């Protein structure tokens, strides 16, 4: 009864014709029983050798639609992500329905049924429903499921129906008896469209399993994820492996899928043996201890505010909690990013505030109030002096050490009575020899030999020397904007050990004034140290 | 649902270009609710139609409120679709010269001319749900949409017939049209400008604001410091200042000033100006007022606007098509969010610079913004009050 979705192949491309693998009397009989069943249920139709196309079938039954998927058009996946149980509000009555044979109950475009052709190892088959494993079956089903559900939701405004794939979440603040009949209507409404809902895939009492979450009356806990410790993986339970683990990635961050997936750079048959490259053995194992950690949260109350508190941890890691009542957290997580060039803690905190803000808008459609381990004056000093535009939403200070600080601050005007160091660096040809030195208005000077360096590194080395051999107050003059701009970025950490100790000198200093002049002009301080590194 | 009674114009994309495929970003609850109430009424009025996942294209959508506006206006970020849409088929240089110019939102008039039935799939947009509770609601346009660069081009025929009864009873009213807006300027009294802009407004209603004053828009020129007691630091800051302007004006000379700093001197030491350097300074001060050589507007090239954060609530900007040959330079101050929000001031300045560029040249610039991508991409939609959207690059290298 459902209107079909028009499916076109990619332009200039024909259907798939991958030869069938011939196999044994053992499971070649099960297929035709399976298939007659499917033909007796209307899911597949018979045609002879008229259409050319072929899709391999292995052996419950399995179909390999990979070659067909590479030729099928792109479908806009409407979903911006999965739902989070913390996004749910508490409803007096909850129900989780699951549709029986979700895919095998939505008709396929009749013009597109020809390329679906396959042959039992003989009678040839072509699908008339959404096939499992095809590219478009998820998008077409959910679209079909939605507009099939819309007249029901409109005529039943007192209930809320959340739909994702097979599982239907049906919540309401109605009486259980009234909530009872409203469900049976939905099942009867679904049954009239050819979508049955079995009775023990029907979830009646609670802990209600919706998308791998146990929905207790006043809490939710993620379903313990357990996936196999077998010995000889094949690339189907390697593709079901990458599948049901990179949905776990949404609730469990840090679960990456690069290794496994890379194992299908080949024309492999879906049933043949697949060797684990030893790179892939730590992939699973790295987070098998992450997967075993529990997750639990509370439900959302829109009458109260959202509070987000962030804490500082080791090695550029940050923890955060999102709650409405104190310590009754809706969501918690970890964030870990140190920059590849130069980062400081205030930047990382600004990034953490922004990353939580976005996922808060994703889940609740609003920005939380933040409690951050930073002084108002520390922040005020940072953003007003930062060369770039920056800002954070409405927040308040929380005294949870280690607090975030500014570890140094360059001065804005040159310092009277402070030693003025002019620095420079240089390199020569293929010589693999560098010079970084300084000259001082008081006559002080120094030059050191360098081994394997860039040209920036010489300029950064020159600045570092002036910080070493100077008092608590110093004015430094460089011709290098690279060096001057790196300190202008105000980093407190670095992967460059030279930069790290320039920081360490900068922290120990009392007043530093960095100054820039164009090289190879008549400037008195620049040219003297420039000749010394000639 | 209902087809348009009047006839459709054929439109195509650029050669060899496909339609836009831009992911929808997360929306606040108030905007989704606003987009839901707006798109339902638009769908009932046959202006948009629900589509499935067979359409592989998508364009972002959100909603804004204009200055002092209390109602939500839908904004569709057509920046990608416009980039891939064909060019169609003059800019009134007198719009800049008028005393008062008002901007009117004529985007609703576009909802009466139908979109090419074969072009409609490229206007697909999806309204996301909170916490992805339900799949987003997909739509495409059946009529000329607001924010598409092809809508005012196709409507130019109809718009001309609506405005010429007004424009020859007022042959000195400059009327420029850019995207969903009409820019209308005059040299009239402020009292007599407002009711003549309201009569043109109600003449539009016969078929079926926000005010500017462009004759006092400033240009901030290059200004050298002129203190009286120059220190070493004050002079070597002017030397790199002048050595910088030598890229714009090749006639700058900095040597006799640099001669004053010869020898390793302390930055705070005051340096007397040997008078052959003040001649170099007075000449440099006056070789900064002439027009830059080779500066003109090429409407076949993109505009570029760079914005610098000066702090204390002031922001400098330069409009140019190729470096050092600036078409316009300026500075803003005391905008909304001053001394409290850098993003809100940058978002305002982007709106102000673009409004100027539309009035002057009839084109919006490509902005280089002094902000990380992630900070700007988190807040800019919260302060946007313009019916157009420009394109931007992010600047992470400190200037001067
Ligand atoms: O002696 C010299 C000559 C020089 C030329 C060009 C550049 C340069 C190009 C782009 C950025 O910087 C830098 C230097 C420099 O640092 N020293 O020291
Ligand atoms: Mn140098
Ligand atoms: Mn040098």
């Amino acid at each position: 009864p459902i209107e079909t979705v028009p499916v076109k192949l990619k332009p200039g491309m024909d259907g798939p014709k991958v030869k069938q693998w011939p196999l044994t009397e053992e499971k070649i009989k099960a297929l035709v029983e399976i298939c007659t069943e499917m033909e007796k249920e209307g899911k597949i139709s018979k045609i002879g050798p008229e259409n050319p196309y072929n899709t391999p079938v292995f052996a419950r039954k399995l179909v390999d639609f990979r070659e067909l998927n590479k030729r099928t058009q792109d479908f806009w996946e409407v979903q911006l992500g999965i739902p989070h149980p913390a996004g749910l509000k508490k409803k007096k009555s909850v129900t989780v329905l699951d549709v029986g044979d979700a895919y095998f109950s939505v008709p396929l475009d009749e013009d597109f049924r020809k390329y679906t052709a396959f042959t039992i190892p003989g009678i040839r088959y072509q699908y008339n429903v959404l096939p499992q494993g095809w590219k478009g079956s998820p998008a077409i089903f959910q679209s079909s499921m939605t507009k099939i559900l819309e007249p029901f939701k409109k005529q039943n405004p007192d209930i809320v129906i959340y739909q994702y794939m097979d599982d239907l979440y049906v919540g309401s603040d109605l009486e259980i008896g009234q909530h009872r009949t409203k469900i049976e209507e939905l099942r009867q409404h679904l049954l009239r469209w050819g979508l049955t809902t079995p009775d023990k895939k029907h979830q009646k009492e609670p802990p209600f399993l919706w998308m791998g979450y146990e929905l207790h009356p006043d809490k939710w806990t993620v379903q313990p994820i357990v996936l196999p410790e077998k010995d000889s993986w094949t690339v189907n339970d390697i593709q079901k492996l990458v599948g049901k683990l990179n949905w776990a990635s949404q609730i469990y961050p840090g679960i990456k899928v690069r290794q496994l997936s890379k194992l299908l750079r080949g024309t492999k048959a879906l049933t043949e043996v697949i060797p684990l490259t030893e790179e892939a053995e730590l992939e699973l194992a790295e987070n098998r201890e992450i997967l075993k950690e529990p997750v639990h949260g509370v439900y959302y109350d829109p009458s109260k505010d959202l509070i987000a508190e962030i804490q500082k941890q080791g090695q550029g890691q940050w923890t955060y909690q999102i709650y409405q009542e104190p310590f009754k957290n809706l969501k918690t997580g970890k964030y870990a990013r140190m920059r590849g060039a130069h980062t400081n803690d205030v930047k990382q905190l600004t990034e953490a505030v922004q990353k939580i803000t976005t996922e808060s808008i994703v889940i609740w459609g609003k920005t939380p109030k933040f409690k951050l381990p930073i002084q108002k004056e520390t922040w005020e000093t940072w953003w007003t002096e930062y060369w770039q535009a920056t800002w954070i939403p409405e927040w308040e200070f929380v005294n949870t050490p280690p607090l975030v600080k500014l570890w140094y601050q360059l001065e804005k005007e040159p310092i009277v009575g402070a030693e003025t160091f002019y620095v420079d660096g240089a390199a020569n040809r293929e010589t693999k020899l560098g010079k970084a030195g300084y000259v001082t208005n008081k006559g002080r000077q120094k030059v050191v030999p360098l081994t394997n360096t860039t040209n920036q590194k010489t300029e950064l080395q020159a600045i570092y020397l002036a910080l070493q051999d100077s008092g608590l107050e110093v004015n430094i003059v460089t011709d290098s904007q690279y060096a001057l701009g790196i300190i202008q970025a105000q980093p407190d950490k670095s992967e460059s050990e030279l930069v790290n100790q320039i920081i360490e000198q900068l922290i120990k200093k009392e007043k530093v004034y960095l100054a820039w002049v164009p090289a190879h002009k008549g400037i008195g301080g620049n040219e003297q140290v420039d000749k010394l590194v000639s | 649902g209902p087809i348009s009674p009047i006839e459709t114009v054929p439109v195509k994309l650029k050669p060899g270009m496909d339609g836009p495929k831009v992911k929808q970003w997360p929306l606040t609850e108030e905007k989704i609710k606003a987009l839901v109430e707006i798109c339902t009424e638009m769908e009932k009025e046959g202006k948009i139609s629900k589509i499935g996942p067979e359409n592989p294209y998508n364009t972002p959508v959100f909603a804004i409120k204009k200055k002092d506006s209390t109602k939500w206006r839908k904004l569709v970020d057509f920046r990608e679709l416009n980039k891939r849409t064909q060019d169609f088929w003059p800019h009134p240089a007198g719009l800049k010269k008028k005393k008062s110019v008002t901007v009117l939102d004529v985007g609703d008039a576009y909802f009466s001319v139908p979109l090419d039935e074969d072009f409609r799939k490229y206007t697909a947009f999806t309204i996301p749900s909170i916490n992805n509770e339900t799949p987003g609601i997909r739509y495409q346009y059946n009529v000329l949409p607001q924010g598409w660069k092809g809508s005012p081009a196709i409507f130019q025929s109809s718009m001309t017939k609506i405005l010429e009864p007004f424009k020859k009873q007022n042959p000195d009213i400059v009327i420029y049209q850019y995207m969903d807006d009409l820019y209308v300027g005059s040299d009239l009294e402020i009292g007599q400008h407002r009711t003549k802009i309201e009569e043109l407004r109600q003449h539009l209603l016969r078929w079926g604001g926000y005010e500017l004053h462009p004759d006092k828009w400033t240009v901030q020129p290059i200004v050298l410091p002129e203190k009286d007691s120059w220190t070493v630091n004050d002079i070597q800051k002017l030397v790199g200042k002048l050595n910088w302007a030598s890229q714009i004006y090749p006639g700058i000379k900095v040597r006799q000033l640099s001669k004053l700093l010869r020898g390793t001197k302390a930055l705070t030491e005051v340096i007397p100006l040997t008078e052959e350097a003040e001649l170099e300074l007075a000449e440099n001060r006056e070789i900064l007022k002439e027009p830059v050589h080779g500066v003109y507007y090429d409407p076949s090239k993109d505009l570029i606007a760079e914005i610098q954060k000066q702090g204390q609530g002031q922001w400098t900007y330069q409009i140019y098509q190729e470096p050092f040959k600036n078409l316009k330079t300026g500075k803003y101050a005391r905008m909304r969010g001053a001394h409290t929000n850098d993003v809100k001031q940058l978002t305002e300045a982007v709106q102000k610079i673009t409004t100027e560029s539309i009035v002057i040249w009839g084109k919006t610039p490509k902005f280089k913004l002094p902000i990380q991508k992630e900070t700007w991409e988190t807040w800019w939609t919260e302060y946007w009050q313009a019916t157009w959207i420009p394109e931007w690059e992010f600047v992470n290298t400190p200037p001067l």
